[PDB]
């Protein structure tokens, strides 16, 4: 069954990863609206597709600054996954297109915002709404690495939710294809595993740590390793003490101590049983893993929503015109995109 | 208390991503 599942999932996937698609729309095909975040590159705007009026989230980046900041690859890799993935809780890229200066990655709009706004807002999760995020990101970890993929940048501000309260995971900027060990340094310094910080090499278990710091954050209100700057921080991760709530069960503090395990050969999601360990595992014994995959469990929380190209959901920025030059830039970099 | 001191501290906001 998941092991059927599986397999013809990874056959859609390869034939998307094998002829990637190209140029679906064209930037004067949606009226840009507002943003709804940024980062490095550029940034992600409510847009409006104007011959359907659908709302739309739509990444810009700005070719000139990957090159400099040299995140070709990672660019290339967030649009190549990202167009060739099927999943219930990954967003859908629904067109891409490049112009003269930028890259432009059309997503579904999700209107319920980060899940680090309702976490930040309400203090903290409930273990039974904590776990009903976790076991979508379970479900979603088990599809990616079927996949070879890694997804390396686990965190709230990445998790959007939508407006049934599921989760939908956005920003594949770190995402990538490998059999075995990669070596680059990157996420988000409260979220690194130790061997990550060590520079050891590492592999798809590190997202398994990942998982334990998210489930930690979501019941806690707070990291397991947190300080004002970043050295700080990793000193505690290799540390690797981590202390938990008062409040958290016996369940949730063993299963996340199977998660934050420093050593490899002990981490859940890595062992023998994979998986299946962690579901499997006391705290998830209520979890209904089928019906969560079909989206049939009532959320624990649903975004308020006042219609369509609603933003309520999401902090204001500040906003600037986006240029686009006469003259094409970096244009053999992107041939791919 | 634990959560006094995250939420005097400087991190409390969205975290930006790092890497190589
Ligand atoms: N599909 C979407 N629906 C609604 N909002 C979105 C969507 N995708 C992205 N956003 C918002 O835009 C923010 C930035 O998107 P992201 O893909 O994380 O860009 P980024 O350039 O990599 N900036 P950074 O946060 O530093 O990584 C997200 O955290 C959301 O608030
Ligand atoms: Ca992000
Ligand atoms: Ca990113």
């Amino acid at each position: 069954s998941v092991k059927e599942f599986l397999a013809k999932a990874k056959e859609d996937f390869l034939k998307k990863w094998e002829t990637p698609s190209q140029n679906t729309a064209q930037l004067d095909q949606f009226d840009r609206i507002k943003t709804l975040g940024t980062g490095s590159f550029g940034r992600v705007m409510l847009v409006k597709h104007k011959e359907s009026g659908n709302h739309y989230a739509m990444k810009i980046l700005d070719k000139q600054k990957v090159v400099k900041l040299k995140q070709i690859e990672h660019t290339l890799n967030e649009k190549r996954i990202l167009q060739a993935v099927n999943f219930p809780f990954l967003v859908k890229l629904e067109f891409s297109f490049k112009d003269n200066s930028n890259l432009y990655m059309v997503m579904e709009y999700v209107a319920g915002g980060e899940m680090f706004s309702h976490l930040r807002r309400i203090g903290r999760f409930s273990e039974p709404h904590a776990r009903f995020y976790a076991a979508q990101i379970v479900l979603t970890f088990e599809y990616l690495h079927s996949l070879d993929l890694i997804y390396r940048d686990l965190k709230p501000e990445n998790l959007l939710i939508d407006q049934q309260g599921y989760i939908q995971v956005t920003d594949f900027g770190f995402a990538k294809r490998v059999k075995g060990r990669t070596w680059t340094l990157c996420g988000t310094p409260e979220y690194l595993a130790p061997e990550i910080i060590l520079s050891k090499g590492y592999n798809k278990a590190v997202d398994w740590w990942a998982l334990g710091v998210l489930i930690y954050e979501m019941a806690a209100g707070y990291p397991p390793f947190f300080a004002d700057q970043p050295i700080q921080i990793y000193e505690k991760i290799v540390s690797g003490k981590v202390r938990f709530p008062s409040h958290f069960s016996s369940d949730l503090k063993d299963l996340l101590r199977n998660l934050l395990q420093v050593d490899l050969t002990k981490r859940f999601g890595n062992l023998k049983n994979g998986v299946n360990d962690i579901k499997n595992h006391k705290w998830f014994a209520t979890t209904d893993w089928i019906a969560i995959y079909q989206r049939k469990v009532e959320a624990p929380f649903i975004p308020k929503f006042k219609g369509p190209g609603d933003t309520s959901n999401f902090d204001d920025y500040e906003e600037e015109e986006i240029r686009v030059s006469i003259n094409e830039k970096c244009g053999k970099e992107f041939t791919e995109f | 208390t634990t959560y006094a001191d995250f939420i005097a501290s400087g991190r409390t906001g969205r975290r930006a991503s790092i890497h190589d």
